[PDB]
């Protein structure tokens, strides 16, 4: 995350880190959904351009956690995967179309003051909420600038970018499952989701019933907070039907 | 880097 | 789930964190 700033404790208690086994590192944010169900993104598990393919035994995700590199001790909760669940018509050789995967726990995690479930919303909290100029939180440990890594998990608030602004500010082709979002170069305020981050929630906290709903997935973009660039993030809204198959068939 | 998690994680 | 995103240390003890209020103003 740049130009954001320390997590207070608690605040995300949703956030995941995505761990490799060996050599032992971060790999990527997902989200808690469920005490059995982590939302992350396609590309922190299969990117073929990279060569990256993980199996569900490479990796561990981490609960709980505020410290990026500690071992928080009766605190942070560490989880095994059972299954990995890609999206079918992820489009890792294009633009990162449908840029969403599940991954089901071994056991289910016990919630706890640092753990806890986020929302997904339902369509009428998307229609409501994604307007441009309404803001949105990012959070992850990944890198504090483009060319470095936190302590502790970092967080910016952004507002969601008018599509045509979104599709102005890059070549690469923008579909109905992405947003962006991001300060205009006019607006002077700064922030933005870097490497590391991917995966990771984009939240919005509803002024209606005083929840917090997961809009997006940390996708890609083109460096980190560079002026007249924006983050695209994966529509979660608009992929929930797949979500709810995954979760209603296996679970 | 990190700190070593417990041994009972890793297998 | 029924509980999903109220946080145990925010919402569930009514105490607000120091930039929610940016989001909310931000909903007009
Ligand atoms: N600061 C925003 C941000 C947010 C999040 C990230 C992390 N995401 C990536 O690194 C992805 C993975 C594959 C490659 N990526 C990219 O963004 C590429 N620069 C562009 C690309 C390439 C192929 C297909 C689609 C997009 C980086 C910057
Ligand atoms: C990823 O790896 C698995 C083996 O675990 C393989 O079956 C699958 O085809 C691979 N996917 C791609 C796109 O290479
Ligand atoms: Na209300
Ligand atoms: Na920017």
């Amino acid at each position: 995350i740049v130009e954001g700033s320390d997590a207070e404790i608690g605040m995300s208690p949703w956030q995941v880190m995505l761990f490799r086994k060996s050599p032992q590192e971060l790999l990527c944010g997902a989200s808690l959904i469920s005490d059995r169900w982590v939302l992350t993104a396609a590309h922190c598990l299969l990117y073929p351009p990279w060569d990256k393919n993980f199996t569900e035994n490479d990796l561990l995700v981490r609960i709980g956690k505020h410290s990026r590199t500690r071992y928080e001790r009766n605190i942070e909760k560490i989880s095994m995967l059972e299954k990995i669940y890609i999206h079918p018509r992820y489009n890792w050789r294009e633009n990162l179309d449908r840029d969403i995967a599940l991954m089901k726990l071994k056991k289910p995690v016990a919630f706890s003051d640092y753990i806890h479930p986020v929302c997904l919303p339902d369509r009428e909290t998307a229609a409501s909420l994604l307007q441009a100029g309404y803001k949105g939180r990012v959070t992850g440990w990944g890198n504090l600038k483009e060319t470095g890594q936190p302590s502790v998990l970092q967080v910016v608030n952004l507002p969601i970018v008018e599509r045509p602004v979104c599709k102005d500010s890059t070549r690469i082709r923008i579909t109905d499952n992405m947003f962006c979002a991001g300060y205009k170069p006019d607006e002077g305020k700064r922030g933005d989701a870097c490497e590391g981050d991917s995966g990771g929630p984009f939240v919005m906290k509803s002024p209606f019933n005083n929840r917090w709903y997961q809009m997006g997935i940390v996708s890609w973009g083109e460096g980190c907070d560079r002026d007249g660039k924006y983050g695209f993030y994966t529509h979660v809204f608009r992929l929930k039907k797949w979500i709810q198959k995954v979760i209603d068939q296996f679970g | 880097d990190f700190e070593e998690i417990p041994e009972e994680y890793l297998q | 789930e029924a509980d999903c995103g109220l946080r145990p240390l925010f919402e569930k003890k009514s105490l607000e964190d120091k930039t929610e209020r940016e989001l909310l103003e931000s909903y007009i």
